[PDB]
């Protein structure tokens, strides 16, 4: 009955090379490739946590839903409560709480 | 007399003041009649304070006068102390003076200047050496006031605060005024002459009372009791504490406030002393077409302001002569003052104008706050070369039909029209446009460029097709940035005026 | 007797932080959902209410026993520390939170950073038709840190309630902790930690030490 | 009559009867009440006292200081025999309304406004209203009106040259004067100068020509017949709350009807200490009432 | 001479915006997207001049001015089979790479920031797409 | 001895302040929460009754050793410095509060600021519904200074108090600098500073030297 928050701790290993993708106008000086999302200071590669939470329930949404959904705010009640549902009053604020992941194994790596 | 109340109830005083300062110059007018034995026939004009008669030239008439105005002044004094002060005046001029045949107009002046710079002598030395010793004897041990004029005399307790006994007389006929029978009474009343008291009396109880004289407020049929007639603007919709709810909508949209409008005849007494002499080399200078355009004025500003001001929530303090006196919502105030230019204008031909202050003020707003406030605005709009309206400041004065043609029905149409198509987000720059109004000259070229940027913001900000509607607003705001300054201080207070109608608190 | 205390920190974000202004009051850049930044500096800034207001909505779901459906109806736990406009009692909140500025904005330039806002570029796929709209949004560098400051006061009244009113704090701070700041934060946003977390009694005389192990061990 | 007191304000705030209303200038009584009251405070008040009894003691009541000083408009000078002309009635009812809307000329030209000149009113200060309230009881919502003054517009008075005079201005710039003292209103900063040459030889106290008065001063019931039958003039009160800090309670004091400025007369006359305080009081409230003239072509 | 004054800059920008090239249907072959760095770093540039000395601006200067140099070469859309550098062109025609030139202390770098402001302002006023 | 103390500094704002003023009086704002400004220069000012309200506030928690309902049945102290209506012996204080006009509108205009106030917008989340509803509320900047300026007379039978009164006054302004200035300050608005907070003797003879270095010690 009483509130209480749980965290899935996990370590996401790439198992091919994983292209997210950010602007053109923010890659290296000489540079021709498309370049991935990478964090300001470090410019580290990153997951942000909307790539995960969209590609989540997308694939979700072919679980949970007895109908396709036109749009997001049409998904079940699982989905619309862990998720969240900006046109239902009862599952604005979903029950799943995703993260930016950064590199961890830098100094493996190195 | 009328605006000087500093309490709570200020509404019911105000108006019942205004009511019965409008009896006690009646009153006077009929006493002065009654003493020579004439009557209403005589009175050219009475309203504002200001009363014109047209009587014999004897001494018995002289005498009459001087004894007469000495005795009010007495009562006065006795009752108002120096508050109120009545001043008389008279000319003495001949048959040959007024027919337009036999004439000048110089003399129709002089019959006039007369009598106005013997008041004028008069109203600068008003009290004899003991009638001002009389109100500096002192010696009065006072440790409380009265909570509304501040007058000493004959303090009494009442709902817990601490009237005088005019104060008194005031709340009670503050419940009368609703009657429209008015009697003169000995000594029941509010003290309106010497040995006279003006009471408010219902119809069926007329019957019941002894008095001298009996008026009906607002009334051309002749009732079964012989009584004169008087009319007044007494418009009310609703308690005055209660207008700054009432200016919010069924939806609630609409700021919660409370407006005062003063509006006042261009040059009324330029008017009435020259006004037709420009014509016929002076030829139309005579008492019948003044005193026809003074029943014209009384006409206008006495009975059919109450029709100008049906069905708004609002009302009509004091409407008489030249001043106006209005108080309200906002809307209906702006709406009222506008109606009433424009049937103004249609009455008299164009051949006068009026000046106007609206004043904004929140819930509870002291009156005499409320009135200084609006008198500065009204002083304002005729600084303005006169024939404007100034809205809520100084700063936005306007002649009348530029605000009526460009702001009321122009941009404030062209802004409720695109600006109930944009959401809250984007309808926030309506704030920032205003921002870039009030500051071009500042970077004047760069205020510009601001401009362009942020019109095209809220024009990518809308919705779809919604868009390809917005696409105006940006080729609109630009021109009345880019114009001159008039048309930037016109579309700042249209947005003002948006901003104030679409307000959510 | 009377004192006050101030509970002292660093808010370093662990995302980026996108707590939002207006796109009317923006700059004249590009398509952005810009921050809330600073009049003078032009730097980002995390203002005190969002602070006030995330705290007092996790502390809701916690030392409320009934759901209250508006802050008026909050137990006395959280009215007597948030403040109660309906309450004759809690009309002052002993809480007063304060706005917290960008800190080392030297030690990010010393990173090499060249701005303290990023871009984010996001999109959105249809479900049909499988069209991406794209999307730019601004955040707060990852790694900037803010001074977050916390006045906490003590009356006679307040004497025989300071160490719940304690706990209440910490359990705010962990939960803020555990949740985003304000901004797209089921998304990633808003992760923050509050580092060198102190409390020192800036007036009257009291005893913080025991205050102080705990923000230490817990946090 | 000897120097030409000069008092810098920021803000101000003199009420008129209420708290929401405030005049641009202030009259002599509450300048020599603010007086008395410091000199109280100081502990001097007896040589205050035996200084005001003197006749060489005068006062006079705060004009406009712009680059010049001011006098107030001579009520009952609209006089045709320099104002005769053939203009159109229009243009006179605009003249006479801009005549009676002016209450200030500078010292340069008040012979000119004589001659029939006609002169508009200079921006001095505007007069502002604030709302303030009380966060524990929430009904009182009140308003104050403030006087704040504008291009290097100052007051200034007319006073002879005492040590104690000067000591007590300088006491006085940093207490205030009048409104909510203890608020942000009424306080000044005073500066000395000369009386100018053109306005010294005009100051006069004691002959019988045309004299217009520049103190709120009720004459001596001796030479009050020489005001009713040949004076110009205005009637104000004086009423209020006499301040004391021996008794708890607020007593009003009796209400005074002076003289206003700039009243014309054909002759002076001697001003009055006048004990307007009420019946069984321990000490006295004085009201002053005691002219300075100007003496006209 | 000083080609960026406090009184020309708007209108240096208002010409050259309006001198900017245009595709076959009348829109701008420059995207807002394009120079999206340039206009973060100018902002940055600003935002930071306002407190600290021109003497520790000098390396944001030089890195804005490689950054514009670079965007003017990197950028090239193709268009009815002819290539046109947007960038380049609008870096050409606005006058801004010896404009960067110029920039000595505070109040010439504040100038700079306040022209491309103009140049944006005026090039989203003409139907600059994003 | 009559003297006459006058405790001058630079109130520098650390957050934006929002005393709020009359809507149709300070200007007609099209901003739903004005401030407070000069009739004339139009710039934020701080009313003197602002500061002395707050101070008495301040200074009833502390200085009061009981509770009132009224500010009647208030402290010797407070009453010997504020005023008291219906205490025949403090009728009037010894304190003679001021305005604090904007006294840096030339280095703000140096920084490069086009105003000197500015729209903070913050919203309020439904505790049930979930949906926000936006609110605007207007600020002076955060590095505005207010020229501060404070009057203590000094009389006959006066001089035995005066070692505490400067203490009281030295407790109120360094409270004032732990506490908000007028407005939403539980929220982060209002937080001051007070620079060259120094006291100097303006009519008679006083000595102020140590007052001055309490001043910067004590603070």
């Amino acid at each position: 009955m009483t509130f209480a928050k749980i965290k899935f701790s996990a370590q996401i290993r790439l198992e091919t090379g994983l292209h997210i993708g950010g602007s053109d106008a923010f890659a290296a000086i000489g540079a021709i490739d498309s370049p991935v999302i990478k964090d300001p200071i470090t410019n580290l590669p990153i997951i942000p946590g909307s790539s995960l939470k969209g590609k989540m329930r997308t694939l979700l949404a072919k679980v949970y839903n007895e109908k396709v959904a036109e749009k997001p705010s049409d998904d079940s009640d699982i989905l619309s409560r862990l998720f969240g549902n900006s046109k239902d009053k009862r599952f604005k604020m979903g029950r799943l709480i995703f993260r930016d992941a950064f590199l961890s194994n830098a100094d493996e790596l190195d | 007399f009328i605006y000087n109340i500093a309490t709570s109830g200020a509404a019911k005083q105000l108006k019942a003041r205004s009511l019965y300062l409008d009896f006690m110059s009646e009153y006077i007018a009929d006493s002065l009649l009654d003493k020579l034995g004439l009557n209403r026939a005589n009175l050219l004009y009475v309203g504002g304070g200001h009363a014109y008669f047209v009587l014999a030239n004897t001494e018995k008439t002289v005498e009459t006068l001087v004894q007469f105005e000495k005795d009010f002044n007495q009562f006065l004094l006795a009752n108002f102390q120096t508050r109120l002060y009545v001043a008389f005046g008279w000319g003495s001029f001949a048959a040959k003076d007024i027919m337009s045949e036999l004439n000048s107009p110089e003399s129709y002046r002089q019959i006039y200047q007369k009598a106005s710079r013997m008041i004028s002598e008069k109203k600068i030395s008003r009290y004899d050496y003991r009638t001002l010793m009389l109100l500096n004897r002192g010696g009065k041990s006072s440790e409380r006031e009265c909570e509304i004029c501040h007058s000493v005399e004959n303090l009494v307790s009442y709902h817990d605060q601490k009237v005088c006994d005019i104060c008194r007389g005031l709340y009670q006929f503050s419940k009368e005024i609703a009657h429209d029978h008015f009697i003169i009474t000995e000594n029941e009343g509010l003290p309106i002459g010497p040995n006279a008291c003006l009471k408010g009396v219902a119809f069926e109880k007329l019957s019941q009372e002894s008095f001298s004289r009996v008026y009906v407020k607002n009334d051309y049929k002749a009732g079964t009791i012989k009584a004169t007639h008087v009319f007044v603007g007494d418009y009310q919709c609703d308690e005055i504490h209660k207008y700054a709810a009432l200016s919010k909508n069924e939806d609630g949209l609409g700021i919660k406030r409370l407006a005062v409008v003063r509006l006042d005849v261009d040059d009324l007494g330029a008017a009435f002393m020259a006004g037709f002499s420009r014509q016929g080399n002076g030829q139309y200078s005579t008492l019948s077409r003044s005193a026809t355009f003074s029943r014209s004025m009384s006409l206008f500003f006495k009975v059919y302001i109450n029709q100008f001001a049906s069905d708004k929530k609002l009302s009509i303090i004091y409407a008489g002569g030249d001043d106006v006196f209005a108080i309200g919502s906002w809307q209906d105030i702006i709406a009222f003052t506008v109606e009433l230019r424009q049937n103004f204008i249609k009455w008299t031909n164009g051949k006068l104008t009026l000046s106007a202050g609206i004043g904004l003020f929140a819930d509870k707003t002291p009156i005499s706050l409320m009135a200084h406030q609006t008198g500065e605005l009204e002083e304002a709009a005729k600084g303005n070369e006169k024939d404007s309206i100034s809205l809520f400041s100084s700063d936005y004065t306007f002649k009348f039909d530029r605000f009526i043609t460009n702001v009321y029905d122009d941009k404030l149409e062209q802004i409720r029209y695109f600006f109930n198509h944009q959401d809250e987000r984007g309808k926030n720059f309506i704030y920032k446009l205003i921002e870039l109004l009030r500051n071009y000259e500042s970077e004047e070229k760069m205020n510009v460029a601001r401009l362009a940027y942020y019109l095209t913001r809220l024009e990518e900000l809308t919705d779809k097709d919604e868009r390809d509607k917005f696409k105006q607003f940006k080729k609109l705001f630009f021109k009345w940035y880019t114009n001159n300054e008039s048309d930037r201080k016109e579309a700042e207070l249209a947005l003002l005026l948006y901003v104030y109608e679409i307000r959510k608190d | 007797t009377f004192a006050k205390i101030k509970f002292s920190a660093q808010i370093r974000l662990e995302t980026g932080l996108h707590i939002g202004g207006s796109d009317a009051f923006a700059a004249i850049g590009a398509i952005d959902s810009p921050v809330i930044k600073d009049p003078i500096t032009n730097l980002p800034i995390i203002p005190g209410s969002s602070l006030k207001g995330k705290m007092r909505t996790l502390l809701a779901k916690v030392y409320n026993e009934k759901v209250a459906e508006k802050p008026s109806d909050d137990s006395d736990i959280l009215s007597r520390l948030f403040g109660n406009s309906k309450d004759k009692r809690f009309k002052m909140g002993r809480l007063i939170f304060r706005d917290a500025f960008l800190s080392n904005a030297d030690e990010l330039d010393s990173l090499g950073v060249r701005s303290y806002t990023e871009v984010k570029f996001e999109n959105t796929i249809d479900r049909i038709t499988a069209e991406a709209n794209p999307r730019q949004i601004e955040r707060a560098i990852r790694n900037s840190t803010f001074d977050f400051e916390l006045i906490y006061e003590i009356t006679d009244e307040n004497e025989n309630q300071v160490e719940e009113d304690f706990k209440v704090i910490r359990d705010g701070l962990k939960l803020l902790e555990l949740d985003y700041l304000g901004g797209s934060g089921s998304r990633g946003y808003g992760k923050v930690a509050f580092e060198n977390l102190k409390a020192t009694t800036v007036f009257g005389n009291y005893d913080v030490k025991t205050l102080n192990e705990l923000l230490t061990a817990e946090v | 009559t000897y120097k030409l007191y000069i008092m810098t304000f920021q803000n101000a705030h003199f009420g008129s009867g209420t708290l929401d209303s405030s005049k641009l200038t202030f009259s002599a009584d509450r300048i020599f009440s603010a007086l008395v009251l410091e000199a109280l405070k100081m502990g001097k008040l007896d040589a205050f006292l035996a200084e005001a009894n003197q006749d060489k003691f005068t006062l006079t009541d705060a004009f406009p200081f712009q680059f010049g000083p001011f006098l107030p408009k001579p009520i009952g000078y609209p006089k045709h025999d320099q104002i005769d002309q053939s203009v159109d009635v229009k243009e006179v009812r605009r003249q006479a309304k801009l005549s009676k809307k002016l209450q200030f000329l500078a010292l340069e030209n008040v012979d000119d406004y004589l001659n029939g000149e006609l002169f508009e009113n200079e921006e001095h200060a505007v007069i502002d209203t604030v709302t303030k309230n009380q966060p524990h009881k929430d009904d009182n919502l009140y308003q104050v009106a403030t006087t704040r003054f504008s291009n290097d517009t100052s007051l200034y008075v007319i006073a002879n040259e005492s040590d104690l005079l000067n000591e007590l201005m300088s006491s006085l710039q940093y207490s205030g004067l009048g409104g909510k003292r203890s608020s942000g209103f009424g306080r000044f900063e005073l500066d000395i100068q000369n009386i100018p040459l053109e306005l010294s030889d005009r100051l006069t106290k004691n002959h019988s020509d045309k004299v217009m008065s520049l103190t709120t001063a009720l004459p001596v019931d001796a030479d009050l017949e020489e005001a009713m039958e040949d004076g110009h003039y205005l009637l104000t009160k004086s009423s209020g709350f006499a301040f004391s800090h021996a008794t708890n309670e607020n007593y009003r004091k009796q209400d005074l009807y002076k003289f206003a400025s700039g009243s014309t007369f054909s002759k002076t006359f001697e001003g009055q200490i006048v004990d307007v305080r009420p019946l069984d009081f321990p000490h006295a409230v004085l009201n002053y009432a005691k002219p300075l003239f100007f003496k006209l072509e | 001479m000083a080609i960026l004054t406090d009184e020309n800059y708007v209108d240096k920008a208002e010409r050259a915006i309006s001198l900017l090239e245009k595709d076959n249907k009348g829109n701008y072959l420059l995207t807002t997207s394009q120079i999206r760095k340039l206009l973060s770093l100018c902002s940055s540039l600003y935002d930071r001049s306002k407190e600290r000395k021109f003497d520790e601006l000098i390396n944001d200067v030089s890195y804005l001015r490689v950054q514009f140099v670079y965007q003017s070469g990197r950028n090239s859309v193709r268009v009815n089979r002819q290539t046109f550098f947007p960038v380049k062109d609008l870096v050409e025609k606005g006058q801004i790479l010896e404009a960067l030139k110029e920039i000595k202390d505070r109040e010439t770098l504040q100038r700079f920031c306040r022209y491309m402001e103009a140049l944006v302002a005026y090039f989203k006023f003409y139907g600059g797409k994003d």
